[PDB]
């Protein structure tokens, strides 16, 4: 893993 | 029809509830009228870092890697952007 967006 | 910034802020909404599906239809409408070039305070990048994430979510997967590569073309910094892009190039070994 693994993709991350944004936090809020 | 909405502002563009009231359409990223609709699709924020929806990210933050959780509703890819509808991050996905106001970021595209925000990209869209951007294209158009009315004038905003978002920029593309901002759109691209919400857009990438949701329609991965949605099993779009090369889709997501284009426009993961899209999102770092315009912020080469963003280091949560080049980790993604990581990940896309060594799933999808493209």
């Amino acid at each position: 893993p693994g993709p991350e967006g944004p936090p809020g | 029809m909405l502002s563009v910034d009231d359409c990223f802020g609709m699709g924020r909404s929806a990210y933050n509830e959780g509703d890819y599906y509808h991050t996905v239809l106001w970021m595209e409408q925000v990209l869209k009228q951007l294209d158009a070039g009315e004038e905003a305070t978002t920029t593309k990048s901002q759109v691209l870092d919400y857009l990438s994430y949701a329609v991965f979510q949605l099993g779009d997967l090369h889709r997501a890697l284009e426009l993961t590569r899209r999102l770092l073309s315009l912020d080469p910094s963003h280091e949560r952007a080049g980790g993604n892009l990581r990940y896309f190039e060594q799933l999808l070994e493209e």
